């Protein structure tokens, strides 16, 4: 416990605060000064060293060159300590007395496996180089794997919880690395942790679990050869996803205990999206299914653009193949085990997973997923409800409840018409609606007799003993709540149960209508009142949706081969050039019932039952029920008037979930008269609505959620008092013009102004362009996410070009300069507002137009040089004819630098959030294809000329981004931004920069199972390179390197397209084909798969005839004579027909093909 | 009533003590009760109990402690008691209740070293579910098709598979819904290998089987390296090279079941050394 | 073609056994074989099936024939012992365990103690992962769990590691641990009885005991002693008559007394030999009959007595009593019908009353060296007295009475003299008497066995009425087994 040197000090400028910290500490509490020797515990105790070990992993996590440092900065006596020591040495707490010290040093090795290859990059092979060169330390990363493997086995339970919280941590990152062996290790090791007494294990391992990435695991798996045969020489496959999926994630929801099952519920829901199978529609291999994951959030393009209940999805629905795929195969194993339930508990975990993916992925939306419109699995759970002990677990019937009303409610499109339910018109379904709307009337019966407390005609329950016995056990879980205060208690299970069953019965009194209900709507009401107090949000949204079907207006009664090239380019392309495209283009009953919603109102304090009143309000307004009817005295709308002053001065807990509702009341009842007299005007809502954003409370939540309901009312259904407020609103709308949602209210503006008064429209236009143009050049504008930029992009399109037509506005406010770079703030703003002038330039206006004014207004290339970079990432904010095609291209050039210095050398949680990363991928996503587009449409030519020449010249004195300089901070994206890194691969042809400096090491060009980024950029960039030879035969350099180098690649791709068209063109060039077929005999070993050879012979089968001499050669030498009989065939039809027109064609020419000692 | 609850806990005694049969027993009695009472579902829920605490003797009398002496005695009351309460649940409709009591009884019946009986509860069950679970029918013959294999029923194996390959894909879909996709891959992999194994002629070869060998002399849901060695195997046992069938047989086991690795051990047996010859 | 000698050398003629002197070298063939197949899945991959069955094959029959057994078990023959012991369970896991999964899921060398732990492992195996058609069986191809499960029984009883095995794992975890002692050093004494009065160890002792059989008379006599000593927590009265009825009833299994891997329960079938064979015509009729025959066993029958893949070896466990087994060929339709094609495990009607009358010469024994009178007079008093409370016998549980009868009628079969049969049947008759007949759990094995015993008996008139009125009476019963035993009565 004593410092036995020097370990620096905390106000140090050497080295950062943290190397001090892990120093001071380690000293203090775990290492002596001499090599393995643990500090004693009877100087401190093991609470201490458990407690300072767990603060090492903490500070190693935001600092890892931390662990790596030498325990004492000036070496100490040298006689005493013959032997320097390092802080790596607090590993040998993995063998110590107390579990609690053993498992942090656990979590210890997980967080510092995490946070290296979190900081490398990846490339722990030169971090660790410059680590140990630095601070001398031996330390390998590859040692903490078998301290964690060996924790995980440990005796004591909470040992192994903490060793498998670490794995949980560094799980991925192992995967994701050149160190992904260890990482499917550690997957294998864990596995056994199901078989666990202890449930916190139990329940870590599913939440481990369910982090896992199984595209990723699926393509270690292809590839892994030594690991299936594991420790004992296997003779299978490792099937990983299988074992997870059934051996421990469905094989725990039959846990006894209820956490372990609600948590492998939970797990099995993250896990559908990251599950992958073989022969899928949507993605082949598993490198294409991990591209499609990285591909959908960089290159996401960016664009924008009577209440059925929450399980109706009318409208198709544009699904994804892959994982509706899937979600089938989950439900089918979660039926087989619900069909094969011996057990209480599966029953009842089975049941409750079902009823959650229900909820993350709905039927009505998946319908292909829940085993095909579908009604999925109706009978099994209602079969459930009729048991006899299924219906007595509260937890497990609310869970069917739910579920079994989701699954009718997903047939409703399709099943329906326009006896008893007509409008079901699929009679197959009649008795399970039946059954179910019978079966919810008599639990709400139920509840209502345990609420009224009186001992017990469709709902009616008295002579049935099964649920008799439901009454008691609900009886008794009512007395035990009417005796405690615990009302911010959610899992109530009475509670919860109600408000399922009213869930439920909401939810399918839309499928009825008027003549099945009138008999029965008197008894419902009943039931409800009971019901109100004990869960009054639910009792009023039951009271809506009979109103909804009693005036008819619910849904019954109103009816009528894609490969890495596909998704990492061309799909993304295709959509972002179509875009670009396009831019230049029985009353009396409720009353009682109704009172006590208005009453309750006024007292409670429950918003998301004070927004219900409101929209039940809106729809007793909206089915013309006269409201002073209800509004006897005024009292109820001088109330809501009354709490905007709490509401405006911050005394409101929570306001901003009732002013949406409250201005979508007041709007509505504008309309109604009080016999000649309106209840409230639009000038005053106006006004209430200008001291909203007049006052300190944020516009965000509650000045624009306040104007929706109003401009969606004056400017899309409503003229001499008319039209003045709609300029109020619209001036309004002006202030908060800086928020993106705003932005969405004005291109609703726009375009009904785009029918009403095109000259308006022409005016509106102007004016805004003129006002939102200045703020993007100063960042004024919210436009720091993807959403944002979207409705940014639209909103220029909505505009009247001829208020964009003078690019001396746009080009004045693109060719600008933050404040600073010193802030990823500012960065994102600066170029998010460039990204969307840049857009409207390249899609409204010709490169002569664009580059014409560029003249004019003497923008320099040196706008943003690498000096004014640099000064300005300081915070610091204090010629020739240069053609304007330079200052253009110049622009766009240093912004790609900007984005990719500080993308690959911004850390991930110290200086820029997580939201803040995906969007500067974005960016430079967006980016990127404006500058394939601008490189590959042709529409601007000279752009492209000053762009391909200013990549080959040098930076000017060191003044402009270098191409070298660039491709370094790309080359060292290929580990964590593929999708980006192909981008770039496509400009970097689209200006003829082929040099093999770049081509030979992203396609790994041959001059531990790797890593899954860096194999879709390999195969990508050879695809796009081959596309490139595609539009350039006469170049006849890329096609023969491409070949001679690469034709194991060739043949493995030869389903994409650009891959197709390449050996397509080296088929009709002769001396193509006679390189394709020397370079396969050079490489036939590697040709030797069944899938692998095949490929081959269909790239063989059309060759050049002028080498069929050659090729027949190959077949009858090194490809006939395979195990495989189908190849074999194969082989023999190809080569008897390279004979039979041989013999068939010039004798001359078959003579020199096969000389007469060759046949 | 009150003698239905004293049953119960005399049930419940008798299990916590272990003397399950006598619990069974109890069961069997307040299931009367329940008959007494025309509860329906307790008396299901009763034999379905009862059926359990029997099948639990006959599987410590035969899988925990392996004795000889036992003829199997506690089964029959298992089987007798689950044929009355799946005869009580069709009488009051519920048929995935029944076919969950059959699915049971085959899953004991095939713990129990009685593939036949097992396999035909199985498609009973199947029956039972086919109008209304396509897909839980489809387990419960995938279910049958293996307690068949067991049996050495080789031919009503591959009857049960053709029939699950029908059943899937006229009601999974074109292309298959992932769900079905995994279904109609064992199908057609446990046909074609039954279809080899058997050799049928053409008298025997029905439409299906000509038409799904013809589609092996294009692949439609098996992945491209699996159905290239069925290729290959199909094209060897038609052109009788053992050599062929022995690499292919190699090459092939880790991309099989133990089930479709079996049939096709039992494919190689019978290309070396035929049966019926009597040597 | 050594595994297709060994399966018929069983019933080829004198000069044609094995020889003597080639006997070792068969042994170390076997064990070869075995090794390079381990050799060949270590280093390349899975072997050929038709190579892993018939390394197998050799080694399933190697240790099934007494010749080769008694050379494996030799002291001499230690290494090839545990050599086929780490072969098999390597081979079992590298075929049915996946990585990262266990094969049970919850002084001398170091290979002795690790060939005792392997054993020990796979016998707890034949449970659930070697079960044919158990969900854990799923892993392993159904050409192998036969094959397997005849090897590991018969390698489980081997004397290096017998001892060991018989021993529950739950005793292991507990406190017992004597010095073991023998030959191997690894003769373990039989445990005490005090651990046996604990239920789920003593579970896990009847398994052991029941897999494994008796490998001589002295431990079919340590065995029979240990279950006396626990038979007096009723649970472990009941679990005792059950596991000593199934020791008893071991003993008349044919070819081999206590060998399981080798040997089925004695058939003694109600139907004589048929008249119309062996004349002028119908010898013929045997001729194409048998090929016919032949071939429907191989076809329809489950192989319950076969472990080997061979077609044409079934045979069933009839004696020649007067013996030699009788060649299937010449029980041609004598079989009980009630009994499933190749089916032999216990069933009621297992030995018909003629065989009862037959060679123990009653109008109307020691089975390999073990006195089985002595035995089943001994439990014949014991349970007499134990189902008639004539004192004060505090009211006998139902479940000890209703097992206890159910052992009578099981051991009956085993019944040597015409006084046992006369004092079974008053035992039971006085047994009616007195238990009330609302019990079915109980008439389920009091009818037949009553029945049986009046069938020896002669039927006589005075023994004939009380069986009568019996027969109908649980004729019309609610309880199915009580009418399927009632019939086997009749």
């Amino acid at each position: 416990c004593r410092i036995k040197g020097d370990i620096g000090q905390s106000t140090d400028d050497d080295s950062a605060p943290l190397v001090h910290c892990v120093r001071l500490l380690s000293a203090s509490f775990l290492l002596t000064g001499g090599k393995n020797v643990l500090v004693p515990d009877r100087d401190v105790r093991v609470s201490v060293k458990a407690l300072a070990l767990s603060c090492v992993g903490a500070a190693v996590a935001l600092h890892p060159e931390s662990f790596f440092s030498k325990l004492y900065k000036v070496p100490l006596d040298t006689t005493e300590y013959p032997e320097e020591q390092y802080v790596s040495d607090i590993l040998n707490y993995i063998d110590h007395g107390d579990p609690q010290v053993r498992g942090a040093t656990a979590i210890l090795c997980g967080t510092l496996i995490c946070s290296i290859l979190s900081r490398s990059r990846f490339h722990v092979g030169d971090w660790m180089g410059t680590i140990r060169t630095l601070t001398g330390n031996t330390f390998s990363l590859a040692d903490c794997i078998p301290l964690l493997r060996k924790t995980l086995k440990d005796e004591s339970s909470v040992t192994c919880k903490l060793a498998c919280t670490a794995v949980r941590n560094c799980v991925m990152s192992l995967c994701s690395s050149s160190y992904s062996e260890l990482g499917l290790q550690l997957i294998i090791d864990v596995l056994t942790l199901r078989n666990s007494s202890y449930w916190l294990v139990r329940t870590e391992l599913l939440e481990t679990l369910a982090e896992i990435d199984f595209r990723l695991v699926s393509f270690l798996e292809a590839k892994a050869e030594n690991l299936h045969r594991g420790a004992h020489h296997y003779t299978g496959l490792l099937k990983l996803q299988e074992r997870v999926l059934n051996n421990v994630v469905i094989h725990l929801l039959g846990d006894e205990d209820p956490r372990v099952r609600h948590v492998a519920a939970a797990s099995l829901i993250r896990l559908v999206p990251k599950l992958f199978y073989k022969c899928d529609q949507g993605q082949a291999d598993p490198v294409v299914a991990v591209a499609r994951d990285q591909s959908s959030v960089y290159l996401k393009l960016l664009m924008h653009e009577t209440r059925i209940y929450r399980g109706y999805n009318l409208l198709p629905s544009i699904t994804d193949v892959t994982m509706e795929n899937n979600l089938s195969r989950v439900i089918a194993a979660v039926s087989h085990e619900l069909i094969t339930s011996t057990t209480r508990a599966l029953t009842f975990g089975c049941c409750e997973a079902l009823c959650l993916l229900s909820t993350a992925f709905p039927v009505c939306i998946w319908s292909l997923g829940w085993h095909c419109c579908t009604v999925g699995m109706a009978t099994m759970i209602l079969t459930l409800l009729s048991s006899a002990w299924f219906p007595l677990d509260l937890s497990a019937h609310q869970d069917a409840l739910i579920l079994a009303g989701n699954l009718l409610a997903a047939s409703a499109p399709k099943s329906l018409r326009s006896e008893v339910w007509p409008a079901l018109g699929d009679r197959a379904l009649v008795p399970m609606v039946e059954q179910l709307f019978s079966h919810l009337l008599k639990v709400i019966n139920i509840c209502a007799h345990v609420l009224d407390d009186v001992a017990p005609s469709l709902g009616s329950f008295y002579h049935l003993p099964s649920y008799l016995k439901l009454h008691d056990v609900l009886k008794a879980t009512h007395a035990n709540y009417k005796v405690t205060l615990d009302l911010q208690n959610s899992t109530e299970k009475f509670g919860g149960f109600l408000r399922s069953a009213l869930d439920v019965l909401s939810q399918i009194l839309e499928l009825a209508t008027l003549q099945d209900i009138g008999k029965c709507v008197e008894e419902i009401l009943g039931y409800l009142k009971s019901c109100f107090s004990r869960e009054p949000m639910m009792a009023t949204v039951c009271v809506q949706q009979l109103l909804k079907t009693l005036f008819g207006t619910n849904l019954a009664s109103q009816f009528d081969r894609p490969g890495l090239y596909h998704y990492c380019f061309m799909a993304p392309y295709t959509h972002f050039t179509q875009a670009l495209a396009d831019a230049s283009l029985h009353i009396r009953l409720f009353e009682p019932l109704v009172i006590k919603a208005l009453k309750q109102y006024t007292t409670t304090t429950c918003v998301q039952l004070q927004k219900q009143v409101l929209d039940l309000l809106a729809q007793l307004v909206q089915l013309r029920v006269n409201y002073c009817l209800l509004d006897s005295d005024q009292v109820f709308i001088g109330f809501v008037l009354k709490q905007f002053e709490y509401i405006e001065v911050g005394q409101f807990r929570e306001s901003e979930a009732i002013i949406p509702n409250i201005f979508f009341f007041l709007v509505l009842l504008s309309y109604e008269r009080y016999h000649s007299k309106q209840i409230i005007g639009i000038p005053k809502i106006i006004q209430l609505c200008d001291g909203i954003m007049a006052s300190g409370r944020k516009a965000v939540t509650h000045a624009i959620p306040a104007l929706q309901p109003i401009v969606h009312d004056l400017f899309v259904l409503r003229g001499k008092e008319l039209e003045t407020q709609k300029e109020v609103v619209v001036s309004m709308l002006l202030r908060l013009i800086q928020y993106h949602q705003v932005l969405e209210m004005f291109i609703l503006v726009l375009q009904q102004c785009h029918k009403e008064n095109e000259d308006k429209w022409k005016r509106l236009s102007r004016q805004i362009a003129d006002i939102i143009l200045p703020m993007l050049a100063k960042q004024q504008m919210h436009i720091d996410s993807h959403e944002a930029l979207g409705v940014l992009n639209t909103l220029f399109e909505i505009l009247a070009p001829s208020s964009l037509r003078p690019v001396d506005m746009l080009l004045r406010s693109m060719f600008v300069t933050p404040n600073t770079m010193a802030s990823v703030s500012t960065v994102q703003l600066w170029i998010s507002g460039i990204l969307a002038i840049l857009r409207v330039l390249i899609s409204q206006s010709t490169e002569d137009i664009v580059l014409s004014r560029i003249q004019e207004l003497s923008f320099s290339p040196y706008l943003i040089s690498c000096t004014v970079i640099n000064r300005l990432r300081d915070g610091d904010s204090t010629q020739i004819k240069n053609l304007p095609e330079e200052t253009f291209s110049r622009f766009l050039l240093q912004l790609v630098g900007i984005l990719l210095e500080d993308i690959v050398t911004k850390q991930l949680k110290v200086e820029m959030s997580e939201q803040q990363h995906t969007f500067y991928c974005q960016e430079l996503g967006t980016l990127l294809m404006c500058l394939i587009h601008i490189f590959k449409s042709g529409m601007f030519r000279r752009i492209t000329a000053a762009a391909t020449r200013l990549f080959r010249s040098d930076g000017c004195g060191g003044s402009f981004y270098t191409l070298d300089s660039l491709n370094l901070r790309a080359r060292s994206m290929i580990t964590t931004h593929p999708a980006l890194v192909l981008l770039w691969c496509q400009i970097l042809l689209l200006v003829n920069h082929t040099d093999y400096r770049w081509w030979a090491e992203v396609q790994q060009t041959p001059k531990k199972l790797g890593m899954c980024n860096r194999e879709i950029v390999r195969r990508g960039a050879l695809i796009l390179f081959c596309d490139y030879v595609c539009q350039n035969l006469h170049d006849s350099e890329h096609l023969t390197w491409l070949i001679v180098n690469h034709i194991q690649d060739l043949i493995s791709l030869s389903h994409e397209p650009p891959v197709q068209d390449f050996i397509s063109a080296v088929h009709r060039n002769s001396a193509a084909s006679g390189l394709f077929i020397q370079a396969i005999q050079s490489r036939c070993e590697n040709l030797s798969t069944p899938t692998m050879l095949k490929k081959t012979l269909q790239c063989l089968e059309g060759i050049h005839l002028s080498q069929s001499g050659a090729v027949l050669t190959l077949y009858v030498d090194r490809l006939l004579c395979t195990p495989f009989r189908v190849l074999a065939r194969m082989v023999d039809i190809l080569a008897c027909r390279r004979v039979e027109m041989l013999l068939a064609a010039n004798l001359q020419s078959s003579m020199a093909q096969l000389p007469m000692e060759e046949l | 009533a009150e003698a239905g609850e004293q049953f119960g806990q005399l049930g419940r005694e008798l299990r916590a003590q272990e003397c399950l049969p006598y619990a069974a027993w109890c069961q069997l009695a307040v299931a009367r009760c329940q008959q007494a009472l025309f509860h329906g579902p307790g008396e299901a829920l009763a034999l379905t109990e009862a059926a359990r605490l029997f099948l639990r003797q006959e599987r410590d009398a035969r899988q925990r402690l392996v004795c000889p002496a036992a003829y199997g005695e506690p089964l029959q009351a298992a089987a007798s008691a689950l044929g009355a309460a799946v005869r009580l649940h069709l009488e009051l409709g519920q048929p995935a209740a029944a076919a969950a009591l059959c699915l049971e009884l085959a899953a004991a019946l095939r713990d129990l070293g009685q593939p036949a009986a097992a396999a035909g509860h199985f498609q009973r069950a199947a029956q039972l579910q086919l109008p209304q679970l396509p897909l839980a029918a489809l387990q419960a013959l995938g279910e049958a098709a293996s307690c068949q294999l067991l049996a050495r029923d080789y031919t009503g194996a591959l009857a049960v598979f053709t029939r699950m390959q029908r059943l899937a894909r006229e009601h999974g879909s074109p292309a298959a819904l992932g769900a079905f996709s995994d279904v109609l891959v064992r199908c057609e992999v446990s046909r074609v290998l039954l279809l080899l194994l058997l050799q049928p002629p053409p008298a025997k070869l029905l439409p299906e089987h000509a038409q799904t060998l013809e589609k092996y002399s294009s692949s439609g849901q098996l992945p491209e390296e699996l159905f290239l060695l069925l290729q290959s195997l199909v094209m060897a046992t038609h052109e009788k090279d053992t050599e062929a069938i022995k690499s292919l047989q190699v090459e092939m086991w880790p991309l099989l079941t133990a089930e479709q690795n079996h049939l096709l051990h039992l494919v190689l047996q019978e290309t070396i050394s035929p049966s019926g010859q009597g040597v | 073609a050594l595994a297709q000698y060994l399966v018929v050398v069983s019933k080829l003629p004198s000069h044609l056994h094995l020889p003597p002197e080639k006997e070792k070298d068969i042994v170390k063939f076997v064990v070869a074989t075995l090794e390079a197949l381990s050799w060949h899945l270590i280093h390349e991959q899975i072997p050929l099936s038709l190579d892993l069955q018939a390394g197998l094959d050799c080694c399933c029959l190697a240790l099934q024939l007494p010749g080769l057994w008694s050379v494996v078990s030799s002291t001499e023959f230690v290494t090839h012992a545990c050599s086929l012991i780490y072969c098999v369970h390597f081979i079992l896991e590298a075929v049915a365990v996946q990585p990262g999964e266990q094969l049970l899921s919850p002084q001398n060398p170091k290979y002795i103690t690790a060939a005792c732990e392997m054993v020990a492992e796979m016998v707890e195996s034949l449970q659930s992962v070697l079960a044919l058609g158990h969900k854990r069986n799923s892993g392993v191809p159904a050409f192998l769990t036969p094959l397997l499960r005849n090897i590991i029984i018969s390698l489980a009883r081997l004397p290096l590691v017998n001892s060991y095995t018989r021993v529950p794992p739950l005793v292991w975890k507990l406190g017992w641990s004597p010095k073991p002692g023998g030959d191997f050093g690894t003769a373990f004494p039989e445990i005490p009885v005090e651990f046996l009065q604990e239920k789920e160890v003593f579970k896990e002792f009847i398994y052991r005991i029941n897999t494994l059989g008796w490998t001589s008379r002295t431990q079919f006599e340590e065995t029979w002693a240990t279950l006396l000593g626990v038979l007096v927590r009723t649970q472990i009265n009941v679990l005792a008559v059950q596991a000593i009825t199934s020791l008893v009833l071991s003993a008349m299994t044919v070819p081999v007394a206590g060998n399981p891997a080798v040997s089925c329960l004695e058939q003694q079938p109600r139907n004589k030999p048929l008249k119309a064979l062996d004349t002028r015509f119908g010898r013929k009729l045997s001729i194409i009959r048998g090929i016919v025959e032949q071939e429907i066993q191989a076809m329809v029958s489950k192989r319950e007595n076969i472990a080997t893949h061979h077609l044409y070896q079934a045979w069933d466990p009839v004696p020649s009593l007067s013996g030699a087994l009788i060649s299937h060929e010449k029980l041609l339709l004598q079989i009980n019908p009630e009994r499933e094609l190749g089916s032999m495990s216990y069933k009621l009607g297992q030995v018909s009353i003629h065989s009862v009358w037959l060679g123990n010469s009653i109008t109307p024994k020691h089975r390999a060296g073990v006195d089985i009178h002595s035995c089943s007079q001994f439990l014949l008093e014991l349970y007499s007295r134990w189902i008639l409370p004539s004192s004060s016998a505090r009211r006998t549980p139902a479940i000890l009475i209703s097992e206890v009868v159910r052992s009578l009628l099981v051991v009956s079969d085993l019944f040597t003299e015409r006084n046992q049969f006369e004092l079974m049947y008053v035992t039971l008759t006085e047994l009616r008497r007195v238990h009330p007949s609302e019990d079915e759990i109980l008439a389920q094995y009091l009818v037949p066995a009553t029945c049986k015993a009046a069938a020896v008996l002669g039927m006589d008139k005075a023994v004939a009425e009380p069986v009568s009125r019996l027969l109908e009476s649980t004729l019309r019963s609610s309880h199915l087994p009580s009418r399927v035993g009632a019939l086997h009565g009749v």
